[PDB]
């Protein structure tokens, strides 16, 4: 009951969902942590050559609005027309009435569409399942989690992606509230680093950004990602 | 000579063997799994039940349409997956009321249960050459009851296969089959309003599948004064003791 | 057995060169009751037998008039023969109106095969299962045209069609010297017509709630007989 | 339509979609067999004669016109829980087994087990046997019995009067002198149609071998065919 | 014939829709009571790890109206979706007509939309069975429905729906007496709390509670711990 | 009379001048060369679904001769995905 | 092999040998048909056809086998009932249209080619099947006589003489055997007995049934390029010379 | 290979990556057994196709490969006539189209170039067979001069000096390369249309191995001015020379 | 001695190929027994002949009666051959048929070797076992004096691969390994006699009575079983005539 993604299976399961859920696991892990005082994104490449143009790959991140970013894993074709429709649709809430979109609007229309392509049969789920994070009046800093089945929670620390469960783990160990960007960065960097497959996780590995301090949205370059993990002492 | 799997049972654009077709045969089938449904003409009135089928105790018992109205004279009762039959009454009360506002007079009962058939139909190809509406036959069977001064009081039964007839007694839905029987045993010209109602009491004590009581069976009535009124649940009640009174010892 | 493999639907052919799903629909006219056509110079007569499904219920209409110079009868499904005889009529009207001249009894056989074909060659739609005769007056003399679901259609002196046909036909074929000389006798030739239904029956006997007989004439526009009508015939 | 759904294969026609024994398809071991019981109180040596039919025709009994009454179960259990039961008629010397045929929930294993044990039992009293049963791939009604067949080799008997026939033809106590009777029919096991030509010649057959007055016994059973029986279905309805 | 819609099953039944009403069964519990004059749902949250958001999200009971209530169990996302498209009607409904929308008509057009996803075969039916509750426009009279993914709807005095939902059910069963219905709020809510507490083995924190009261009234509360206490005093 | 006269016309040029082509070739080629174009454009639009790409069909661009084109039309181009789903299988 | 299960339970799906099964499948349906033949004349041609009278209720007037295209073109098929009609109508349907066009009668070969694009339409997409008759159609326009044959594939060619349906062996024989001895060119007299002759030939495989032949001809100098059949003397000629044997 | 699964009936990449149905697309451009050779000329382009009936009732009048597209525009095809003549009205519409809307004759490469797209849906939709023929358009180009340009199911577009096709290209494509080699020139340099057709003759003859005469192929010419088909007489004359020569 | 035992499978070529080969040699086989049919969803249709009008091979005329599972014998060739005309009522089952009836009827008759055939359908790449998938047929073969060490492990552990080598399938043949399909249970338990052999030939659904006669063909070609050639006519019996019904002679051609 999988070659078609609009018939449940007896047992009341959609095996297209589940298989897609199973895709993203392969992807590289992807891991956020909000503090008291700011956001913090991080993301392992799973994809690496020592020709790959790490200066502006930077597809492992992408951008959203001024104080909106997402890291993304699975498929990232997949990946780029979702970012896109976010943009589109943030940009026109922004035009309509006047006001930054607050973030829980948006990941409401990106889940809803990511549910959608689970029901019309011509179309498959979408491969991917994003880490939103964003600043709002509403209730300041968020991370917001999405899968492909369309559904989307609330976190303070999360991972996605390859080996989430190690990742999940360390952070439901270590994680406190009152933490702040400069030590969330610290503890992002160490799950990173346990939890990948490489020996040390060289700066070439890995893509960051973070959201602190209105509010100043910062993708960093990775000679400053090499200068910082120099400074947590990886 | 070997045993091979069947594939006619499938889909509604195939013909089995000898020309059959299956997918509207199953779909009669599904009536019977609905509730029993009984119906009654006779020259001064026509009558219907139903049982209510109520689940559990705590389903509302007073809200589970069985019998409904489609204008001031004509009404009918339904059986089967209900999800259809919400759609074909929405069809036949915005007929009658259609036809009323356009002709200014009474929809005539078989006019009306030819619309109904008509939306039935549309498996395929409609009646006046329109696209099909659906991918399935309704599992749904109903009769209709009604009077018009050119027909007096008549009851027709209308099948998903777009077909109706003009019955003089019906039964659908569980034990339909015995119902049926039972009726064609007891039915004559002669019977009178209080003895339809009480004998459709009495069908639906034998096909009923606990005791019978006011609050899981409802009985409907169509008279020229009257039209179509629904029996309360103390009439109802006083049917049904009268039932035990009269028929029983 | 290997034609299980191919009569799945309208459109693939079998290796043997035939076409079975549209020979089921052929084959559905035999679970249909009799009906009975013949033809005379001056008229043309039907005669059929209805079928109810139980006492308690009303007897179905076999027949149909169209215009007051030609009618039909029919059997097999009901969904198809309620379709075409719509069609029919909505088609004979509209030829009335448009050219102010009565439709041609060919020329609605032919109108009528071309719709019948149509769905034959397209997937998903199916074959009609309604064989039924066509009677009717014009200009042109008297016709009776059979009518298959496949698109077939003839003009024939009579014949019957529906379950045990054969037998009906058979009285036919051995009166047709006979029964066509009879023009200038309706009631003789409706005589003639119901003992060719006759020979159909193994169980019920023709009665005035079941029989039904309709005729067309130069001097007699189409007309139906049912009830107390037809004892006088039977 | 403009197109065919591409992924409509449609399945292989080889296997048969019947219920599994077990969720444990890939059981590596003896799988359990069904176990049969049956009254033992019957008395068989009472009876003349006994009849074995599928459930759709029931019809042919009407009990307005003979006394059919309920002697005992037959019970069926099989542990992996399911279990199954039917009653035994009887009327006048006769014997009558009715299955309830249905292949959604019954799996032929316990039609061909119940089918064993009766005629097993049966087999010592040599009781005339009448089973009358329907098949899909018969062109016409046809009557048959062991020492003449009237089936053209193409066609063929499946289902519960299968294993009837089989335990009947070979087998332990096989020989046993029976008359046979299929009316053809249509769809699967236990949810089977019937042709109206087909059927009434089957009423005007099958009330001589019982005994029955023709006219009364055909009047009876159209009553109880044409009264939204199983087996006529849609037909009165579907066609004019 | 469990592979498509379209396709009835020999004995009337039609599978996909089955599987997919099975698949209702896969979410958490929510229940539903009508009082005499107030109406109460509980929802058996899903055990929250420490690392969620509390503050954001909490509620999958939510609001269509100022004067309807929509719960769930099922497929959160396709839920989401009904709920939206239904508080579109609803507007839609106020600004076509000055009355608000019945809770009857409402729950009609919840079922209507869930059943038009099952008329062709391109779109999966929802995975949900929702339990809108509330009190028709300017009127005291309790309503409460429920709808199943095969678009059929029924009102009832109390219903359960999600995991393990015989068990509360056979519980209201046994204690909800038509004669007399619990007539105070206090009294509904535990037997709300009762009867899910006979499901949801873990502490008060799982259970969410919905009011919802005459005259456009909703209210959530976060005191029923003393409930809970009590039907332990009970117990 | 409120309206621009350029807005009736201008509306459906595309699919008027399609009709129209087609109509030729009807009249030159017979019915077989407008059954297959019509048929091909149908079969293309009919599969083709995907709400959040408004751009359209590459294939439609390759049927209509239209694939190195540009027209203002292309130049300068109840919205949620469902009601795309609703909208485009008419369910 | 003739089958090749599995790529033919579905049309326009290529065998691993290049054939396209369906077609070959309704290639196998023209067999059953009647038997057809046209013969192609110096300056017309003659088509005959072997109406088996399956009953005796049809009425022998207007029952016919042979349909008229158009006043100039003649047509017969074989094969399929429904798809043969049909396809009699479209292209009636295209005289018509092409007639109205250009307001002169449409020539052999442009109408002919239009039948076989129509044709050939149907076998490429998946939701249609091939048409299962082999039809033959000829008559006389401004550049002569002209006889096509057209296939359930759609190809068509001109043809000297073309035979089709059951007995289509013995009857292509006898033709080929014809147009070795006569290479001169058939006058429509002439044709009109050799054509007869060979359809009686052709029935010897099916002579326990009863049978008629329709002969119709279109010729440049008999009927003004009109499409008349035969009836009355000329046809009992044919009749009496083909009885020879 | 036999193929795997769904890709045995439409076109999806299989587990080896490779289109099983565009493959066996291609194995029926073999189908009718023809084969066909293209060469160029100082001024003009000539193709010769074979033409075996070879029934013998078939008219020989009809037996055409080699379409008409548009002026300055021939083709000849491989496979199925059916087809073939679908992708060759299709060429012609859209070569009519395209002079009305650039408003310039179509050059062969662009008219080419759009049957191959075309077929390059058919590559890649689902629901649409492709062709399933070989397509050599040749013209005298007004600024490329004679060219030739080849298609195939797969919607390949390359331009050939020399072509050939059908089951016996390998032989004559084998002459050709060696003509070439030993000449050290890309074309015949002929300055004459006869010479050229004589010279595709003589080397067609040199590797199909079989001396036939005019029944047996049909030559067409591309020049500046028009294309055009040889008729039988032009071919015995051709041959002819051959012959004396 | 040597037995053949058809497997329902895609297109029932394993039943067709076994109706070719009885059909085709008349003169030499004949009924021998009704084998105990109880796990088969039953069968019970008329006597079956050659199409050339042959004696049929039920020789005695007591039978009157097919029976849904019987085995032909042939005493020249010393060669058994079951022809089985149902499905088992499910694979749960697969198991019980040859530990009860199979097993036994090979031990009463002394068989030596067992030559399964079988049917693989193109969509089942399931683990992978459709290799060289050019080729279209397969054969594999087992020996117990050979393989005596491993039936010795195979019965006292399990490596719980998805996929098993037991059988040597011989180059140019459509697969190496057998994965999950019928193969597995029985294999295992004809092992839970001195040899065993597997036929199988890659097919679709369809008019496979040429794919079956070219499988035959193909059979009798490598030296599996000592047969002579009936290659000089195959002869179907007179059942398949209604294979596609009993006549078209109704009036649309």
């Amino acid at each position: 009951y999988d070659s078609r993604t609009t018939i449940f299976s007896p047992e009341g399961r959609l095996y297209q969902v589940e298989y897609a859920l199973e895709s993203i696991s392969h992807a590289g892990t992807a891991i956020g942590i909000m503090a008291s005082d700011g956001i913090v994104l991080a993301a392992e490449r799973k994809v690496t050559s020592t020709l790959l143009e790490q200066d502006t790959s930077t597809e492992k991140l992408y951008k959203l609005n001024d104080k909106i970013a997402v890291a993304v894993a699975g498929l990232t074709a997949d990946a780029e027309i979702l970012i896109n429709t976010a943009r589109i649709h943030a940009q026109n809430y922004l035009k309509t009435y006047n006001e930054d979109i607050p973030v829980e609007i948006l990941v409401r229309r990106l889940s809803d569409i990511k549910q959608g392509y689970t029901q019309h049969g011509g179309l498959r789920p979408f491969g991917v399942s994003f880490i939103y994070a964003g600043y709002d009046d509403r209730y300041g800093y968020q991370l917001y989690t999405s899968n492909p089945s369309g559904n989307y929670t609330g976190w303070k620390a999360i991972s996605v992606g390859a080996n989430t469960s190690a990742a999940q783990t360390l952070l439901q160990m270590d994680y406190k509230d009152d933490m702040k960007v400069d030590d969330a960065i610290e503890l992002a960097l160490k799950t990173l680093s346990k939890t990948t497959d490489s020996s040390a996780l060289t700066y070439d590995r890995l893509e960051f950004a973070t959201i602190r301090k209105e509010v100043y949205q910062k993708i960093f370059k990775p000679q400053e990602i090499k200068d910082i993990l120099v400074k947590t002492g990886i | 000579m070997f045993l091979t799997r069947s594939e006619y049972d499938r889909g509604v654009s195939t013909f089995s063997p000898e020309g059959r077709l299956f997918q509207v045969e199953y779909s009669l089938e599904a009536i019977k799994l609905g509730s029993t449904a009984i119906g009654i003409a006779t020259k001064e009135g026509v009558v219907l039940g139903v049982e209510k089928r109520a689940t559990s105790p705590l389903l509302e018992s007073d809200s589970i349409e069985k019998i409904v109205e489609i204008d001031r004279h004509i009404g009918c009762a339904m059986s089967g997956l209900t999800a259809d039959a919400r759609s074909m009454i929405e069809h036949a009360r915005t007929a009658a009321v259609t036809h009323n506002l356009y002709y200014d007079e009474d929809i005539n009962v078989e006019s009306l249960t030819q619309s109904v058939c008509d939306l039935a139909l549309r498996f395929g190809e409609g009646a006046s050459g329109e696209e099909r509406l659906m991918s399935r036959p309704f599992g749904v069977a109903l009769l209709i009851a009604g009077h018009d001064a050119d027909d007096g009081y008549q009851l027709f039964h209308a099948e998903p296969s777009g077909t109706f007839y003009r019955y003089n007694a019906k039964a659908i839905g569980s034990g339909s089959e015995g119902a049926q029987a039972e009726l064609l045993n007891e039915w004559h010209s002669s019977l009178t309003l209080k003895e339809a109602e009480l004998l459709v009491l009495k069908i639906l004590k034998q096909v009923m599948e606990e005791k019978l009581d006011e609050n899981n069976a409802q009985l409907s009535c169509i008279t020229k004064q009257d039209g179509f009124k629904i029996y309360d649940n103390e009439k109802t009640a006083e049917l049904i003791k009268e039932l035990k009174e009269k028929e029983a010892a | 057995m290997f034609r299980n493999n191919y009569d799945g639907d309208t459109v693939t052919f079998s290796p043997t060169g035939r076409l079975f799903q549209v020979e089921y629909a052929l084959e559905a006219i035999k679970q249909g009751s009799v009906t009975v056509g013949l033809r005379s110079n001056t008229h043309a007569v039907l005669v059929a037998l209805k079928r109810n499904a139980d006492e308690l219920s009303s007897y179905q209409k076999k027949i149909i008039k169209c215009d007051e110079h030609m009618g039909l009868s029919l059997a097999g499904l009901a969904p198809d023969a309620r379709v075409l005889s719509n069609y029919l009529r909505q088609q004979c009207n509209y030829s009335s109106l448009v050219f102010n001249r009565k439709l041609a009894v060919e020329r609605a056989g032919h109108l009528l095969c071309d719709k019948a074909q149509k769905n034959t060659q397209s997937y998903g739609g199916r074959p009609y299962g309604v064989g039924l005769l066509i009677i009717g007056y014009d200009k042109s003399g008297a016709h009776l045209l059979e009518f298959q679901p496949s698109g077939n259609v003839t003009e024939l002196y009579g014949t019957a069609i529906g379950a045990r046909s054969q037998g009906a036909k058979t009285y036919l074929e051995r009166t047709l010297d006979t029964f066509i000389k009879i023009d200038g006798n309706p009631d003789e030739l409706i005589k003639a017509g119901v003992e060719a239904i006759s020979q159909s029956l193994r169980d019920e006997s023709l009665t005035v709630d079941n029989l039904s007989i309709a005729i067309v004439g130069k001097d007699t526009p189409f007309t139906i007989y049912d009830g107390e009508a037809v004892a006088k015939y039977i | 339509m403009l197109f065919k759904q591409w992924n409509d294969l449609p399945e292989p026609k080889h296997l048969l979609d019947l219920p599994e024994i077990s969720k444990n398809l890939q059981s590596l071991e003896v799988c359990p067999v069904p176990k049969v019981e049956f009254p033992q109180d019957l008395d068989v040596p009472q009876y003349s004669t006994a009849v074995i039919t599928t459930k759709i025709m029931n019809p042919l009994f009407p009990k307005n016109l003979l006394q059919l009454t309920s002697i005992g179960e037959i019970k069926t259990t099989l542990t992996v829980v399911y279990g199954f039961s039917f009653p035994i008629y009887s009327f006048g010397k006769t014997l009558l087994f009715s299955m309830e045929e249905n292949f959604i929930s019954i799996s032929p294993i316990f039609g061909n087990m119940i089918s064993r044990s009766i005629i097993s039992q049966l087999a010592q009293f040599s009781p005339d046997i009448i089973v009358i049963g329907t098949s899909d791939k018969i062109a016409s009604m046809k009557v048959m019995t062991e020492n003449e067949c009237t089936l053209q080799p193409p066609e063929f008997i499946t289902g519960f009067i299968g294993s009837v026939l089989t335990q009947l033809i070979v087998g332990p106590s096989k020989g046993l002198k029976f008359k046979c009777l299929v009316a053809p029919s249509e769809g699967p096991n236990g949810f089977e149609k019937l042709s109206l030509s087909d059927m009434g010649s089957l009423v005007d057959l099958c009330g001589q071998w019982l005994g029955f007055e023709p006219s009364r016994y055909s009047e009876e059973c159209y009553r109880l065919w044409r009264c939204d029986s199983a087996a006529i279905g849609a037909q009165s309805g579907l066609y004019i | 014939y469990d592979r498509a819609l379209s396709i009835f099953s020999p004995d009337g039944h039609i599978f996909q829709v089955e599987y997919a009403l099975e698949a209702v069964k896969r979410g958490t519990c929510a229940v539903g009571v009508k009082g005499k004059n107030c109406v109460v749902l509980g929802c058996e949250r899903r055990s929250t790890l420490k690392l969620q958001d509390t503050r954001i999200t909490p509620s999958k009971v939510s609001k269509i109206d100022s004067h309807v209530v929509l719960s769930f169990s099922g497929l959160n996302a396709d839920s989401r979706i009904l709920i939206e498209k239904a508080r579109v009607e609803a507007q839609s409904h106020r600004l076509t007509l000055e009355d608000p929308v019945t809770v009857e008509y409402l729950t009609r057009y919840v079922a209507g939309v869930q059943q038009r996803y099952t008329q062709s075969g391109g779109v999966r039916p929802f995975g949900v069975s929702t339990l809108i509750a509330g009190f028709d426009p300017r009127d005291d009279e309790p309503k409460l429905y429920q709808t199943e993914p095969s678009g059929i709807y029924s009102s009832w005095s109390a219903q359960t729906i999600g995991r393990n939902s015989k068990t509360v059910r056979e519980f209201l069963e046994k204690n909800y007496d038509r004669k007399e219905p619990p007539a105070t709020v206090e009294e509904c809510v535990k037997l709300t709390v009762r009867s899910l507490l006979e499901v949801v083995q873990t502490g008060a924190k799982n259970i969410e509670i919905t009011v919802v009261k005459p005259d456009s009234d909703i209210v959530a509360l976060s005191s029923e711990e003393i409930n809970q206490y009590v039907t332990q005093i009970e117990q | 009379n409120d309206r621009h006269p350029l807005e009736s016309t201008l509306k459906n040029w595309e699919t008027t001048q399609r009709q129209r082509q087609m109509e030729q070739y009807r009249q030159i080629f017979g019915i077989a060369e407008p059954m297959k174009r019509t048929m091909e454009m149908e079969i293309v639009n009919r599969t083709d679904f995907n709400p959040l790409s408004t751009n359209g069909s590459i294939h439609r661009d390759i049927l209509l001769n239209k694939e190195c084109s540009i027209d203002w039309e292309d130049v300068y181009p109840g919205d949620d995905v469902h009601s795309k789903i609703e909208k485009q299988l008419g369910i | 092999t003739s089958i090749g299960t599995g790529y033919d339970l579905s049309n326009s799906v290529f065998s691993p040998d290049g054939r396209n099964f369906q077609v070959e499948y309704a290639v196998k349906a023209v067999e059953n048909g009647t038997t057809s033949i046209g013969i192609k004349c110096n300056d017309g041609v003659v088509f005959a056809v072997e109406k088996l009278i399956t009953s005796k209720l049809l009425v022998p007037q207007k029952n016919v086998k042979i349909q008229v295209v158009d006043r100039h073109i003649g047509c017969v098929y074989s094969g399929l009932i429904p798809d043969g009609r049909h396809l009699v109508n479209r292209g009636r349907e295209e005289a018509a249209s092409f007639k109205k066009l250009y307001k002169t009668p449409i020539p052999i070969p442009a109408f002919a080619d239009r039948l076989g694009q129509y044709v050939q339409a149907h076998t490429l997409y998946n939701s249609v099947r091939p048409f299962g008759v082999s039809t033959i159609f000829g008559g006389v326009d401004k550049n002569g006589a002209h006889l096509y044959m057209l296939e359930p594939s759609g190809s068509y060619w001109g043809y000297k003489g073309a035979a089709t349906g059951k007995g289509r062996q013995s009857a292509k024989a006898e033709l080929e055997k014809l147009v070795d001895h006569h290479p001169e060119g058939l006058s429509a007299r002439e044709a009109v007995k050799q054509a007869a002759k060979i359809i009686y030939l052709a029935h010897e495989d099916n002579k326990e049934k009863d049978f008629e032949l329709e002969i119709s001809w279109c010729s440049l100098s008999e009927t003004n390029g009109l499409h008349k059949f035969v009836k009355g003397d000329l046809l009992q000629e044919a009749i009496d010379f083909a009885q020879k044997e | 290979a036999s193929a795997a699964g769904y890709d045995r009936h439409i076109t999806i990449f299989s587990p080896e990556g490779r289109l099983y149905q565009v493959e066996y697309a291609f194995k029926a451009t073999n189908q009718t057994n023809i084969n066909s050779l293209a060469v160029r000329g100082k001024d003009c382009t000539v193709v010769i196709s074979q033409k075996k009936v070879p029934d013998k009732l078939l008219d020989p009048t009809t037996v055409s490969y080699i379409f008409c597209i548009s002026r300055t525009i021939g083709m000849v095809v491989n496979g199925p006539i059916p087809d073939a003549r679908n992708a060759a009205l299709r060429a012609k519409a859209e070569a009519a189209e395209f002079r009305y809307k650039y408003g310039y004759d179509m050059p062969c490469d662009v008219l080419a170039k759009r049957m191959a797209n075309l077929s390059q849906i058919y590559t890649q939709r689902a629901y649409m067979r492709p062709l399933g023929v070989i397509l050599t358009f040749v013209s005298v180009d007004e600024e490329l001069g004679p060219s030739i340009y080849k298609t195939d199911p797969a919607g390949y577009y390359v331009g050939y000096k020399a072509t050939a096709t059908g089951p016996k290209q390998q032989e004559i494509t084998t002459n050709l390369e060696n003509h070439f080699k030993k000449s050290k020139i890309d074309h015949i340099n002929e300055e004459s249309w006869e010479k050229v057709v004589e010279f595709a003759i003589t080397h067609m003859i040199d590797a199909l191995g079989t001396e036939f005469s005019k029944n047996d192929l049909e030559v067409g010419v591309a020049t500046k001015d028009k294309f055009f088909t040889l008729s039988a007489e032009n071919i015995e004359e051709r041959l002819v020379a051959i012959a004396e020569q | 001695s040597c037995l053949v035992l058809p497997l329902v499978s895609v297109g029932n070529i394993p039943q067709l190929s076994i109706d070719w080969l009885l059909n085709s040699q008349a003169n030499e086989w004949e009924y021998l027994e009704a084998l105990d049919s109880k796990y088969l969803v039953e069968f019970v249709g008329p006597l079956d002949r050659p199409e050339d009008g042959s004696d049929s091979l039920y020789k005695d005329a007591d039978m009157k009666y097919s029976s849904a599972l019987e085995v032909f014998y042939n005493k020249k060739r010393g060669l058994f051959a079951i022809q089985q005309r149902t499905p088992l009522v499910s694979v749960n089952y697969l198991n019980n048929f040859i530990v009860e009836i199979i097993l036994p009827f090979l031990s009463k008759y002394n068989i030596s070797e067992i030559c399964i055939w079988d049917s693989l359908y193109a969509m089942e790449d399931e683990n992978g076992v459709i290799v060289r998938p050019q080729e279209v047929y397969s054969l594999g073969e087992f020996y117990f004096d050979d393989e005596a060490e491993l039936l010795s492990n195979l019965h006292l552990n399990d490596q719980e691969s998805m996929v098993n080598n037991w059988l040597h399938f011989t180059p140019t043949s459509f697969q190496d390994k057998i994965s999950v399909d019928q193969p597995i249970f029985k294999i295992l338990f004809q092992i839970l006699l001195r040899s065993i052999k597997y036929c199988s030939c890659l097919a679709n659904e369809g008019d496979n009575s040429l794919d079956s006669q070219q499988f035959l063909q193909w059979i009798i070609s490598q030296k599996v079983i000592k047969n002579a050639p009936p290659i000089v006519k195959f002869v179907r019996p007179i059942s398949w005539q209604g294979a596609y019904g009993m006549a078209d002679a109704r009036d649309k051609f």
